[PDB]
């Protein structure tokens, strides 16, 4: 016999090895493989396709209505539509997206995110909309001039029903933590603010809606990636499926 | 084999002197089903009336 | 190196069902595929696309889990010696005999060429039949016929100067060993018209081939054992070759040297109260 | 010596491994191999022959005359002769031909059937007969009527004796379950009926058997094949073979 | 490490093996090979040498007079000298010669063999004797005009003292067994008969000695083998020699 | 590459046994295979075909199976020793006399050159000797002739600094080793007609060759046994040179030192009443 | 050898340094049965007449 | 994992393994090898040097003395002076020198020995003597007339010191057992005698010193070679030394 | 299964093994290697930067001013200032050096050492001074007469500030052993002496101070390396740190 | 390497998928000291004057 000498780590089983097996069944044949539509060979694939955000979080609303920020005729100049730490951990609303549950599965990531808005007020409903990113150190940007100071958008509602706020990777490092992880202090990672502000005013011809809504749609820039697979929170039982 | 479809591809390797201590032979052989289906001196196309 | 390109055969599963071409109506007095005549033994020559409308049909799929190799290419329980304390020494008589699933799957066929692997599973318990733990050598001892057989667990039989041996521990990993073809005659036989000896008729010795029998396999401990040990001794057949296919066994089987039944009730299928309904 | 990591699965018997293993006897050289006729290298030679449907399965009929099918003289017009669950499983009388008696050694099949039939009647006895296949969704075509719908073919009583339905393979899948395990609902793999009609009647001259049989024949074509060995149902013990 | 799967076998011994195991002497050098006149590399070649048949196994008879039959002056005609089953295995005379002692190491036998008789009558004591070998199926024959329808020869004493009968491999199967193990009913390799007759008489001038003897000799041909090495029954022990 | 080439050796069993020719009948005054002379010594050289009518024969058996390697090349039992607790060493005589099977393979032969494949294995017993638990290191150490002998469990003689020695687990594999031919002789004898000295004849002195003795294997547990240990020593002897074959024993072996039989009955087959019946 | 007949084709494969260590020799040797069987100093030819 | 069986001999130590062993520091670099006179690479480079033989050793000689003969002047003829067995082994003379203490480290010797003879006597001193090899198989030498039969040489005292008496390798064997093991009847490796006898005599001057001596001086020849390792006898020890 | 002899050995853990292992997360793909000033490829590259010696460890001088040797205005000729032993092992001055502390981390040493010694004093301040290095041997020179007889450099003070006096690697063997372990006697192993003396005198104007101060300070040369990694002695714990 | 001197000459072979899991690297690399003892804008050859 050949020489050998076990050493250590013999029979151990590690999850993630990478070993041929035996095959219990060597003789058989499978059926062959059929064309499919919409083969999937990598899950950023489904992460650049755009999904709703679940934005208006509000403390008592509830189904479908958490898909639609409200935005409303104003009465005072220059306010405020929405507030949103830039976060794919957490609970927030961008943990619910196609994004944010991909990123629960994992620990790490890096790139460009991208916010697509969609205005839902009538034909006749005008206005102009200031979306912006602010990179971390601070806090939420506390009125519109301060958040002008960073990265944003001006929306002007019309034809064209949709804007884009590409959030552009802004990083001291190559990757970021997922997770907030209070022990580990993983807020070291804090990737800045996302906040909307009326940059003229919601307008409507006499006695149309004086509310309408914005559909916020999330998704990865093809320059994303995820690292090191983690379980997911909420994906969770307390017994064994009967 | 890595992956053609229906094609297992298999190299035997015997490490024993004896060709009995080698694994299972996984070569198809020759179908003559006709030695069992139509055992006939004269054979019988499909297309002809068998009798006669 | 070509010397060890001796050790190593590339063998290939690629064989493929018969395919399906097109065909259209066909209204004729020329052609008749449908007509056959079962009186001459053949099967029916007609087939798919003589007899309706056909679309092409790719062929896919294998025929290799129904090669005889395949088939048989698996191991089977064949014996399951007790090994008691009083004694520490059992044997197992060597055929497929005694377990039906391995026999009724060999009953395919009426001569049968093929190698064997032995894999050998000791296990000791109580009297009870618990399991238990003993830790001890044993040894299975081929016995060829016209070999002394051991008479006790000390018997000097036992040194196996000529009769091989192996020695394995209880609780190790499981003995196996291959075997080629041994039989005197050029395959093996699952059924025999005959007698075993020249002028003798004795219905104990009608279909009784003794060139299937290769003796025994002896049992024992090395020392004495404490707790019963039961061997299960398992039987893989491979490099096989196959003559005659029979009709099946149908019946269960009842003996373990003859193929007497019971047949009381002469049916295999069961029974429905009409034949134009289920 | 040579390091090694012995991994997962040491030390285990598989009845289905392909390993080489010691020759117990390695200077052994065995007789010659002589020619025998019929060597079978693929048990699918087998299936292509046909056997004997038990096809007269009712409560009472035992022996030989399971085999044969009543024909008669009939009274009324377009009436039924015989009734068959396409089944490769089961209990039913395809279970003990050469064909249901290895697909009790597996699981799944493909692949087209043929079914030939021969008739047994007096050389003066003519009939014309309906041989019907029904593919599933539904129950056994109720009269001749409904059952020619489907795939068939009509039998003259002649000269030659006998006659051929092909089953051809109609099927959704690639491969379909040889069992009805009820708890693993495989009824999902229903593959049809087959049905026997009078397509004119059975007529004799005076004083002739009024009672004739076809004799039912079953073997697979050259397209069929069979997966996953299985344990066949019916091949028990209660105690080691003495 | 290289990761392995130690299987099935593990840590056995088997006597058979054929491994190479480590050397506790690895730097010696042993005394070179020198010529020694009779180097064997086969048993068979010991086989095929002559040894004498303890023929006279008469029940009374001890020590070298075992190796002569006995040879008279008959009264009679057609008179029978000797009988003897054709066997290697049992107990009978074959089993104690050099053929029958290797038979004794091994399970199963194939080929011719040969048996040679030497005359000791005086020089002017003459006779002819048929020497036969009936093929198996019956019992031994019972008078010289059975036993001459075998394979047979016929000596006549004289300068040349000695005969062959070949009995030549007549079998249904390319090997038998060696032994008759009844349990197994090895008797199914019954190998047939060798008998001895006289074909004239033996006849001597006056007042001489009027009985002689046959030395039997048995070999086997180069066509011959042995299979599956066996312990020898007679060769044992009740203790380990001191 | 070439340099592993050498360690590899291709050796091949493809000799066969002599096949037949067919032959006619022969009327002549000319050719007379069948009267022989034993009294040259030589043996009959009348064949088959000059016999009878002979077929053709194609030669298919082989004859490896009688080959001086394979006829020897297994092991067998040699020795097996008992290690007591009293003082938990033990040792065995190294010469291939206490158990007969193996004595009686060789006595075919009178000069034996081989080496050797040892297998020891070791079982743990109570008083009682049934089978028992004990997991312990033991020694063994080759003790050739003028080497100081052990006397004692802890004796320094088990440092071991010159006897090689082999340390194995009681309860784990088998220990193994090879031996090259160690003879100061150019072969082993099996048989020795001389005196083991010059000016000296004693009876116990006799057929004692000592260049087939290369000493002593010495046993301890490397604690002091809780339970009596037995070693079972398997030798295979392997490339294998053989001369001078002889009558194989028949009488029963008696000592370990010497061919002394009972010869009380002159016989070795079975006897029967009448010749020319069985 | 994955088998010719009785044809036992092995590589012995010996894996310590000392040839003693090998596996046993699977080779058949020359066999010169008459040295043996025909241990005399004239030649007998099979059809001849011994004596004389 | 490649498929492995671990037989016979695993997870032994066996003192005289040749294998490779993990470094429990790989990355060591060892001092250069510097040049030292006198490397040695073989043991019987040593053996072939001379070295004194305590052969004087009577009864009550302590020290230095045992290594010198006593030589006298004789007042008879013929006399002996000195009387050895051959032997590498036991406890007598040879065995405390430098082959004799190799000797003691192996079991089997082979080749040619030679003894070196130095007269210590005055410049005026002169004698003649007879230096006598007798091959074993009787004792040793009675009288000189009976041991000039053998090997010999004859000493003349002169200016050139000393003697040289090659005892040649004369055996049976091509090896010879080094230790006299009674109960293994070493004594079959006997080697023969050695013995020294007055030639003429001793012959001084007036008033010289009447007694004189020879040193003698043992090596092996480059035809000498040693197997099989031992232990020594004479080197133990009763405890771990401290 | 290929067959094998696991060996001695088998399943240890040696914690300098250099064996390839399992990766748990063999799809991870890393960061990128950016570049960074200052990448150390080896620990010799440390050892040959300069450190301040601790050198004034008088008992009762703490913190920054161990580092500053005591040189005044003597009153008395041919004075010593300073005394070392050369050790890189042990507690003395050199030991928490960074060569000191890299040689608490190895056993063995070989290569020359400089010493670069700075003045601090004045501008005005004068002095020369003498610096010493004593091969082993004896003791601490007691005199500047007996310490010029060794390896010495004088040094001038002026306008460059330091002088370097080169320890040469002097030394009866390759390496020496870093440690001064006592039962086994490692001061086999000794150094020699490193002393300072006043050359001339150190000279002030009127009323400036008196007392200055030498930075000692030492690093290897580039012939200088280490072997066998050890357990440094002072880095120690108590408990598991929380 | 069976020994040049103060050469250690490896193999490192890696069984795994993963650089990560490969043994260590036996490499020596390339030492630059004089980042760390010359750090100086302008070089100060050995035989000259430091300052000025
Ligand atoms: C110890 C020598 C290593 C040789 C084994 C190499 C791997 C075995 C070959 C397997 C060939 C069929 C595998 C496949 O392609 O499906
Ligand atoms: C233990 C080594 C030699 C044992 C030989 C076993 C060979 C078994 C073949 C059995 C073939 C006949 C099967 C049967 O009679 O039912
Ligand atoms: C343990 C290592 C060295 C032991 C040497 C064993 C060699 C045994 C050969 C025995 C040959 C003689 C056989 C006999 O005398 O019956
Ligand atoms: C670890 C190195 C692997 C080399 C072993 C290759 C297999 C052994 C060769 C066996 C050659 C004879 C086998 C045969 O053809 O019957
Ligand atoms: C299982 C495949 C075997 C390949 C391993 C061959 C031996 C490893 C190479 C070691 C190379 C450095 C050894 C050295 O020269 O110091």
């Amino acid at each position: 016999g050949l020489p050998t000498k076990p050493g250590p780590g013999s029979y151990q089983f590690m999850t993630t090895d990478e070993d041929c097996s035996p095959c219990i069944l060597p003789d058989f044949q499978p059926t062959p493989e059929i064309f499919i539509p919409g083969k999937v060979n990598n899950l950023l694939e489904i992460a650049q396709v755009e999904s709703i955000l679940e934005a208006n979080n509000r403390e008592g609303v509830e189904g479908v209505e958490r898909y639609v920020i409200p935005v409303s005729v104003q009465d005072a100049l220059d306010a405020q539509i929405y507030a949103l730490r830039l976060e794919l951990g957490g609970s927030g609303p961008l943990s619910s997206s196609l994004l944010g549950t991909l990123a629960k599965h994992y620990t790490q990531w890096s790139g460009s995110v991208e916010i697509t808005c969609m205005f839902t007020g009538t034909f006749m409903t005008t206005g102009k909309v200031l979306l912006a990113y602010t990179p971390p150190g601070g806090d939420m940007p506390r009125n519109r001039e301060e958040a002008m100071l960073g990265t944003h958008v001006i929306w002007d509602f019309g034809l064209q029903s949709s804007i884009t706020l590409v959030i552009p990777w802004i990083s001291a490092s190559h990757f970021r933590g997922v997770s907030n992880d209070d022990v580990l202090n993983y807020q070291y990672y804090a990737a800045g603010h996302v906040t909307i502000w009326y940059q003229t005013n919601m307008v409507i011809p006499p006695g149309f809606p004086n509310t309408a809504g914005i559909i916020m749609m999330i998704a990865a820039q093809p320059n994303f990636s995820f690292r090191i697979q983690k379980d997911r929170e909420d994906m969770t039982q307390t017994a064994i499926l009967q | 084999g890595a992956q053609g479809g229906s094609t297992i591809n298999y190299n035997n390797i015997n490490y024993y002197s004896h060709a009995a201590s080698a694994a299972q032979n996984k070569q198809d052989f020759t179908q003559d089903p006709s030695k069992f289906t139509q055992p006939i001196a004269d054979v019988i196309k499909e297309t002809a009336v068998p009798l006669k | 190196g070509k010397m060890l390109k001796d050790a190593i055969d590339k063998q290939v599963a690629g064989a493929l069902v018969a395919g399906t071409t097109t065909s259209t109506h066909s209204v004729a007095t020329d052609s008749t595929p449908a007509l056959q005549a079962a009186e001459t033994g053949a099967t029916s020559t007609a087939r798919d696309e003589s007899m309706i409308e056909t679309r092409t049909i790719v062929p896919t799929h294998g025929i290799h889990e129904t090669s005889v190799e395949s088939f048989f290419g698996r191991s089977s329980l064949v014996g399951m010696p007790l090994l008691a304390t009083g004694t520490s020494i059992t044997h197992w008589r060597i055929d497929f005999r005694e377990f039906v699933q391995l026999r009724a799957k060999m009953s395919w066929f009426t001569y049968m060429r093929f190698d064997v692997e032995f894999t050998i599973i000791a296990t000791s318990s109580t009297g009870q039949n618990v399991t238990t733990e003993q830790h001890t050598t044993y040894q299975v001892m081929y016995v060829p016929p016209g070999a002394p057989v051991p008479s006790n667990q000390d018997s000097f039989q036992w040194q196996s100067g000529c009769n091989p041996s192996v020695f394995a521990d209880t609780d190790g990993p499981p003995a196996q060993f291959s075997v080629p073809f041994m039989s005197s005659a050029n395959a093996y036989s699952t059924v025999y018209d005959g007698y075993a000896r020249f002028m003798d008729t004795d219905p104990d010795r009608y279909g009784i081939l003794p060139s299937n029998f290769l003796g025994f396999m002896y049992f024992r401990t090395l020392e004495d054992a404490a707790h019963q040990v039961r061997f299960r001794i398992y039987a893989k057949i491979k490099h096989t070759s196959c003559w005659i296919p029979r009709a099946p066994r149908q019946a269960p089987y009842k003996k373990r040297y003859n193929l007497v039944f019971s047949g009381d009730s002469d049916r295999i299928c069961s029974n429905r109260a009409s034949l134009t309904s289920y």
